[PDB]
This record gives C-alpha cells, sequence and structure tokens, in this order.
C-alpha cells in the first residue's frame, strides 16, 4: 500500500481505487530575501526569492 | 499399531525470507528486527512414503 524512497522517508502511497501511483510533492519550500542597497541614499528594495 | 520409519534431521539454508511490512523499497538497503529463519538451521525431516 505504502512505500518510501532512498532517503528512508514515507512519501508515496498507492491509490486503492485507481491502481495508480501518486507521489507526494509539497509546495512549501524556500525562503524570502530582501535587497536593500543602503537606506541613506534611496528607498527602493527588491523582493528576492529562493 | 503397524511398522513405521523413524524421523530424520536435515539442514536448510537461504529460506524463510519474506516481506516484514507492506512498504515499497527500491535501490535502498534496510535492516529490521523481525522473525525469520536463520541460515544453516537443523530441522526435523519427516517422511510419508
Amino acid at each position: 500500500q505504502f512505500g518510501r524512497d532512498i532517503a528512508d522517508t514515507t512519501d508515496a502511497v498507492r491509490d486503492p481505487q485507481t491502481l495508480e501511483i501518486l507521489d507526494i510533492t509539497p509546495c512549501s519550500f524556500g525562503g524570502v530575501s530582501v535587497i536593500t542597497p543602503g537606506t541613506n541614499t534611496s528607498n527602493q528594495v527588491a523582493v528576492l526569492y529562493q | 499399531t503397524r511398522t513405521q520409519l523413524p524421523p530424520a534431521y536435515t539442514n536448510s539454508f537461504t529460506r524463510g525470507v519474506y516481506y516484514p511490512d507492506k512498504v515499497f523499497r527500491s535501490s535502498v538497503l534496510h535492516s529490521t528486527q523481525d522473525l525469520f529463519l536463520p541460515f544453516f538451521s537443523n530441522v526435523t525431516w519427516f517422511h510419508a512414503i
């Protein structure tokens, strides 16, 4: 019914009503970075992701 | 009460290996503590010829 990967982590499960394979892929990963080239000159920033 | 042959004792190996759980594993080694048959074990050999 279930199954792990090479990293020894449960992240796969077989559909009992479809006989298919549906992997688990979360969408919550990364960080938020801010670019501030000195506040004494300008007052503009840049949203940087990961 | 009739005649009968006495049982014997043999040796078995590379047997008694099954899936300990229902978890799919591929290209990964795993070692668990479950009941299995040890290699080169003396068992009782029965007959019925």
